[PDB]
RNA sequence: CCUUGUCGGGUAAGUUCCGACCUGCACGAAUGGCGUAACGAUGGCGGCGCUGUCUCCACCCGAGACUCAGUGAAAUUGAAAUCGCUGUGAAGAUGCAGUGUAUCCGCGGCUAGACGGAAAGACCCCGUGAACCUUUACUGUAGCUUUGCACUGGACUUUG
RNA sequence: AUUAAAAACACAGCACUCUGCAAACACGAAAGUGGACGUAUAGGGUGUGACGCCUGCCCGGUGCCGGAAGGUUAAUUGAUG
RNA sequence: GAUGACGAAGUGGUUGAUGCCAUGCUUCCAAGAAAAGCUUCUAAGCUUCAGGUAACCAGGAACCGUACCCCAAACCGACA
RNA sequence: GGGGCUCAAACCACACACCGAAGCUGCGGGUGUCACGUAAGUGACGCGGUAGAGGAGCGUUCUGUAAGCCUGUGAAGGUGAGUUGAGAAGCUUGCUGGAGGUAUCAGAAGUGCGAAUGCUGACAUGAGUAACGACAAUGGGUGUGAAAAACACCCACGCCGAAAGACCAAGGGUUCCUGCGCAACGUUAAUCGACGCAGGGUUAGUCGGUUCCUAAGGCGAGGCUGAAAAGCGUAGUCGA
RNA sequence: AACCCACUCCCGUUGAAAAGGUAGGGGAUGACUUGUGGAUCGGAGUGAAAGGCUAAUCAAGCUCGGAGAUAGCUGGUUCUC
RNA sequence: GUCAAGUGAAGAAGCGCAUACGGUGGAUGCCUUGGCAGUCAGAGGCGAUGAAAGACGUGGUAGCCUGCGAAAAGCUUCGGGGAGUCGGCAAACAGACUUUGAUCCGGAGAUCUCUGAAUGGGGGAACCCACCUAGGAUAACCUAGGUAUCUUGUACUGAAUCCAUAGGUGCAAGAGGCGAACCAGGGGAACUGAAACAUCUAAGUACCCUGAGGAAAAGAAAUCAACCGAGAUUCCCUUAGUAGUGGCGAGCGAACGGGGAUUAGCCCUUAAGCUUCAUUGAUUUUAGCGGAACGCUCUGGAAAGUGCGGCCAUAGUGGGUGAUAGCCCCGUACGCGAAAGGAUCUUUGAAGUGAAAUCAAGUAGGACGGAGCACGAGAAACUUUGUCUGAACAUGGGGGGACCAUCCUCCAAGGCUAAAUACUACUGACUGACCGAUAGUGAACCAGUACCGUGAGGGAAAGGCGAAAAGAACCCCGGAGAGGGGAGUGAAAUAGAACCUGAAACCGUAUGCGUACAAGCAGUGGGAGCCUACUUGUUAGGUGACUGCGUACCUUUUGUAUAAUGGGUCAGCGACUUAUAUUCAGUGGCAAGCUUAACCGUAUAGGGUAGGCGUAGCGAAAGCGAGUCUUAAUAGGGCGUU
């Protein structure tokens, strides 16, 4: 019985990571939309 | 122009849970059982008030009845005197003359059995 | 801001129907009939203020609360010195109406506690039926008949 | 389907089972036909052994229950001073009517009722509701394909 | 996954059909890629489902394959009225 | 009940791996990573000092992680 | 309907009484309409009510009247009592409160709540009930303590022992250790703790990473392609 | 045996657990089990095929917009005479 | 006394009701350092001279905010200010700095670590590894600069290939990124409405994407008009919900002509205009300075309030001071003021640009297929164009809604142009019949936080002592507890920090009465006894033995006690609004007239009568008019009419 989340701080960087979200159009929009609604972390 | 309506809904509250003094558990205490139960005794009271003419109606002539046989005539006897002679005086004074003055009542039998009717 | 979502599914859940965290009966939501900015201006017809006006000084002439004096002008741009020329007249809380308000009798009387200085064309209902008398030159009566009749 | 067809076997007795018969409502040959060793947490039958499955439960051992100490929930809930019966009644009553019972209050148990609790019935109907699937419904359309004209030329011939 | 582990699916074997290679086919507004750095004993798709004995009749309907060349038929052309 | 000083025997025969030889051998088809370090060859180049190879001598090897938990009360499960 | 009833408390007639409605009458109460009244004023007929139409109001907050009036000799608010009105509701007052309030008459509305399996918070009831997380197992002594079934040590007894033992990666992030503490947290108590507060603690040429190299795959100068965004990709250069 | 599975019973169903446990059971050198990194995604993947699976969600995920969709339906709509 | 019988007052484990206090809880009222919406202005951008957004550091205590950046709550300079200061939560304490002028406030400069377009190369953002040149340093480094790509320009270099193209390399110059809306374009839904749905609507909306600017686009007639004329564009008001258009359904919707806002047209034989500098005066902005006039008295903790008397006023309804202040304080009216910058306007030069070359050819026109014009290709004009074609040349050419003639009016295929207009993330000032902690921003408080998600994303709750901390020395019980009993403090401590008010549910203690042989909506009519206050009793409050009648409420229904729905309860919140058109009623102003809209306005005034409706109808219409239609028929009816 194993659950969803199975951490990883590799796999959690190269999809969420900051330079993965300002890589691409689509998320680096992500990342103006989230300093848009003023938030501490912007990457998580 | 707010206006917050907690003033007037407590004292709104506080009127129909003063009326609601002395009921049993929450028909005193909390508002949604102590309106209803205030409507009622007030829906109770408006009827109560056509009983009490009809429930001392039934007790004058209880005791009229029950004095009267005393003196060896009915109730229905008694007052059957009275389209024929005219005495004029109602069950309520009569019944009081039943129980305290009960030689006044005595006299008053005697003229119905003068009547014979 | 916010309640794009439905806050649980539309059954089975045993709780009563929501489909915004902002609804109306919500204590988040919006307001059910809420205000924006709107006018309140309403229209009189032309002839119909001027009818009301006509109506408002023939009974301050019938009240005794309009004074009309030959001329009202002071010297000086001092409060002190028109305070001294209306306690002449036996006169607090006055409305002067003049023909043309002119620069020292408007920088007097802007400190006075319960006068305006008014010219005709400025002269409005409300302030006119408010201070308990109201001064008007002769050259006033001579504008406001100009306007009224 | 009729149907537990009929006959044989197995049982004391067998709608299942096995072997037959052919009267195939409504088998049939690659939506394969009929067999088939091995295989199977496969479906149905029968036997041996074994037994608390059962006749029919008895005793025993641990963990709860019960009691005391400490901590301390939940679904539910209009309000409750919250009986039986037989009638009545929006047609199955603790509450109406009539009448019998019945001192007041817990605890342990048992679940007949409270049309008990849980999920704005899943069946059924409804809605000029939805979704998704189908096609020889309607209307389209991607794709594929045909020809005209472009990109696109000359040079003889069959040919008008 | 979380009520169905089966007789369902897969399978080896079998057949049918497509595909001559810049392949059929598939993903792509397209370049490109996969098939495949393979080449008909190969690859795709369909159906049956070890093996043994076998797989009858029907080409009307519908599909597909081939066929004359007649009739009907689109844009285009623009005679004549 | 801590610490400073002293402190004895320490050999042999058995049985042995799932460890090592072994990235070895044998056999089978389904036919079994790349690249660098490394070894070597020359090119363009060199003064044929630089460069190379041994020897001797002297010095150096930065930065970051390191506690604790892991058949879990410290991770994934709202929970010791 | 029950008790119970038999020259009836039954049925059939007739006579006379009586009881019985919010009906009717007596008596006291608004204006609903209408007619009269030079508008005091009495008369007459009404007055159950859902959907619904009409008519009249009360109360709340705000603005004008208001630089007014009230109020620290005590405002709003809260809690009582008394009183008045057909009603919504008003007025007066005791206590609490400790700084505001708004006669009247107009103006504006976030204007009146018990229901929407409403929404938020508080709080009941169930109920001091169920449970307190594997049925390895605890029993004494001593200590400390405000208090020990649970902490420390001691003597026993049980349990695991291909783990309930030792490690590594991941993942977490100080949980590690010591002194002081026990409110909260710990399914009880706790002097104990993975809890609080303060100090301390992690030392590398060799162990892991960085650095070197590449796989899948990603990016990708130029380039090819595509309404745009962009797709694909060569050289390359990332990626254990 | 480990390991991976999940056929049966019972318990548990407000659970120790939003799918477990105990006793038995299947595979266990293979079409095996698994770590780490990667690839494919919403009329779209993936699927030894069950409409299965695509973060406890799947006959079309999640989230935010169109958007206060629409609802001939439901429920509720607050002072007095 | 005894025995029989009859009668029954006390004795409540617990409950009910009333009252009195108390707890829980946080309502209400009052409040505000926070929001919300306008009006008037500002300036409309920031960034390779390294932005928005950050990570980490920076302090005597040191966490988090705010500042800063290894020069780190700050360093240098001017200017201002004049007595205190070392930012805030956060009060104290240390060690200090200041009249030889600190802190503070503006202007200018210096520093400015790491990330982030991130730009030397990589990368999991805040990390890793470098190279080149110059200088300094003892087998280790250090300091100051450079090192991205693409575009354009330029120099040098040179493949197949002879020439020179591609390519290579170096230099200059520029670009990239971010931002709430506004703007020009590219691509473009669907639910929905039509009471189904497909044409259509929704709607060229949402959304995505690309550019530009402080505005943008548009714009100087191949434009409209009817034989009269008007002259760019954009914007508002009307024409008018009219003409048209439309499964002629739902719907969509002009123009002519008027009224306004604004006011400029220049050129392709080279121009206005605009950018960059350099200057000429001027005006603003970035901080400040001066800034009038009240005492006595009363109550009180405290006076601004009371009572009396004054004063000031270009300053009187400001903020807060121990209760309500024009004269206490800070302001306000009103005057003044700038070392140094910024910005606007203005002189008069300069380099540019506008600028495409020379009045417009693959263009106008046409045929197919689309799109737009209000116009669903329709008699369809006009405009745009994906495919195919294709002119005339001022004794031309386009338009005037199929088309043709005649008139009228214009010159397309080159451009550039201010103002009136749109918007407000950001500043500032004033304002509100806006909100007042469940409200108003999600956010008054360390809020886009905590928390929830792998993620995009979702998203809270939480204000109040007092005037002043005067925040309770000391004593006592207790575990050097928690929490209390005193004493102090204050006006008040039942203002003691969870602190103003302190409601209701809910939970208690005390007291009075009732209740253990009596059946059910829990009340109401009658009613004894008992108990409290009072005064007479024929009262007032509490309790209510006993008894008559009595099956809650909402909703939904033909009907519900219904075993039909909803509600555990309390307190807050929670549902007929607003805009624009229109009709009817009431109430008003004017009246055969009435009323204005934009806009103007020293601005609720006044102007502005464009328009709208009325005074005349009938007809499909030309038209005729107190009258048409019809038919060869003024012959016969419908509509209107003092």
């Amino acid at each position: 019985m194993k659950r969803t989340f199975q951490p990883s701080t590799l796999k959690r960087a190269r999809v969420h990571g900051f330079r993965a979200r300002m890589a691409t159009k689509n998320g680096r929009q992500v990342l103006s939309r989230r300093r848009a609604k003023g938030r501490k972390r912007l990457t998580v | 122009a707010r206006v917050k309506r907690g003033v007037i809904a407590r004292r709104r509250h506080k009127k129909i849970l003063k009326l609601a003094k002395g009921y049993y558990g929450a028909r005193s205490r909390v508002f949604r059982v102590a309106k209803q139960a205030v409507i009622k005794a007030g829906q109770y009271a408006y009827r109560d008030r056509r009983q009490r003419k009809r429930q001392f109606r039934a007790l004058w002539i209880a005791r009229i009845n029950a004095g009267a046989r005393q003196n060896g005539l009915s109730y229905s006897r008694l007052i059957a005197g009275l389209k024929k002679a005219a005495i004029e005086i109602d069950r309520k004074v009569l019944a009081d003359l039943a129980v305290n003055e009960k030689a006044a009542f005595t006299a008053i039998v005697e003229k119905a059995k003068a009547s014979l009717a | 801001s916010g309640g794009g979502k439905k806050p649980w599914r539309q059954k089975g859940t045993g709780r009563a129907r929501a489909g915004t965290i902002r609804s109306p009966i919500w204590r988040g939501g919006g307001t059910t009939f809420a205000a924006k900015p709107r006018s309140h201006e309403q229209k009189l017809n032309k002839k119909m203020y001027r009818a009301a006006l006509r109506s408002i000084l023939a009974e301050l002439v019938r009240l005794d609360r309009l004074v009309v004096v030959a001329d009202f002008a002071v010297d000086a741009p001092k409060t002190k010195g028109l305070v001294a020329k209306l306690d002449t007249l036996g006169l607090k809380d006055v409305l002067i109406v003049t023909d043309g308000v002119d620069e020292n009798l408007y920088l007097a009387a802007r400190n006075l506690a319960h006068v305006d200085v008014r010219d005709v064309q400025g002269s409005d209902p409300v302030s006119l039926i408010a201070y308990d008398k109201v001064l008007v030159t002769v050259s006033a009566v001579k504008k406001f008949e100009e306007l009224l009749g």
